[PDB]
């Protein structure tokens, strides 16, 4: 049953998540994201690090991004 | 033939390492291993196919990188050896592990960037190609997003762990692969990716040369779990969907298993291995 979708402003920058099994972009730039099977997320910017939800994997990867721009 | 402790080498040998490391960046080599460890770690799901990571091939697998990797640099030089990062001793900032002969420091405050060491992007010879976002310089954060690389009494807790793997042989199991890789438990080598920060963070993790000496050691205390438990050896043993058994091959190689993995002594040995 997946997560819901979200839609902020996070430091600046649009993150964006929707389910698809899930979907996050970065200004509109898409973020790999994994769920992990008990039930935390991770993104290929930070893909050692369990987060409890997408939204938190966003965030995350905006953090470690720094404002650089993601590339597919 | 010999692995060595990162702490121990020569002059001499960190200088080889380096100019072999910087040699197969120079000539494309080294971008396509960061190229297909992020392909990987990229696809290795729990509730699916997994090969590289959070499954029981992922210390066979790395195993059979780092082979890769060290047989690359040895095209080289052929004296050169992959050296190996105990993370339960050298644990500061200060470790000569990271002083300007090896490999570089710590990353400045404003934007992560290395400064120094001859992976340094002011140098010109460490650019960042295969990358997820724009930024084209090596990055480190040490100990920033964590606190505190595992202690020595950590790791023990983790080696005493007699059962190799246990189903679902992903990141949700029990036993010692996991531990070690650290989707459980008090967590070993995730955490150390973590605490380096910058690439080595992230699906392009062999960006940062430290990816190799991290796992070297790694695969250095699977040898360790090996002679603390004789009694005990991978698992599964055949018919497992999703996941590599001891004799299927592994991608991407396809002519290799499991199997073929387990003793490394018919690679390599290391400085030093205490007997069981
Ligand atoms: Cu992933
Ligand atoms: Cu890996
Ligand atoms: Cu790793
Ligand atoms: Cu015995």
């Amino acid at each position: 049953a997946a997560p819901e979708s979200f839609d902020e402003v996070y430091k600046g920058r649009r993150i964006q998540g929707r389910p698809a099994g899930y979907e996050v972009f970065v200004d509109g730039v898409q973020l790999h994201v994994m769920r992990n099977a008990d039930g935390s997320w991770i993104s290929v910017v930070s893909h050692y690090d369990p987060v409890p939800t997408p939204r938190a994997a966003a965030r995350a990867a905006v953090d470690e991004l720094q404002g650089a721009p993601l590339l597919p | 033939t010999v692995r060595k402790n990162q702490a121990t080498l020569t002059a001499d040998e960190k200088r080889r390492f380096v100019a072999a490391v910087l040699e197969l960046k120079r000539s494309g080599r080294y971008d396509e291993f960061v190229r297909t460890h992020n392909e990987f770690i990229m696809s290795d799901t729990d509730s699916g196919e997994r090969t590289g990571h959070r499954s029981p091939s992922f210390l066979p697998w790395h195993r059979r990188f780092l082979l890769d990797f060290e047989q690359a640099l040895q095209s080289v030089d052929s004296s050169v050896t992959l050296p190996y990062w105990d993370w339960s001793a050298d644990r500061t900032v200060r470790a000569s592990l990271w002083a300007p002969d090896f490999l570089g420091g710590t990353g400045r405050s404003t934007d992560g960037r290395v400064m120094d060491g001859p992976f340094a992007a002011s140098t010109g010879n460490w650019p960042i190609n295969v990358r997820v976002d724009s930024r084209t310089y090596l990055r480190r954060s040490l100990g920033g997003s964590v606190a505190e690389l595992p202690t020595r009494a950590e790791v023990e807790s983790v080696l005493a762990i007699s059962a190799y793997d246990l189903p679902p042989y992903n990141s949700a199991s029990e036993g010692f692969r996991n531990h070690l890789e650290g989707w459980r438990g008090v967590n070993l080598h995730n955490r150390v990716h973590v605490w380096v920060g910058g690439q080595m963070a992230t699906g392009v993790s062999p960006n940062d040369p430290v990816f190799w000496l991290h796992h070297a050691y790694v695969d250095k205390l699977w040898a360790e779990w090996q002679r603390r438990h004789p009694d005990s050896a991978y698992v599964p043993t055949g018919g497992t969907p999703d996941v590599v058994d001891l004799n299927e091959t592994m991608k991407p190689w396809n002519t290799v298993r499991p199997a073929d993995l387990l003793d490394h002594t018919a690679y390599y040995t290391f400085d030093a291995l205490e007997h069981h």
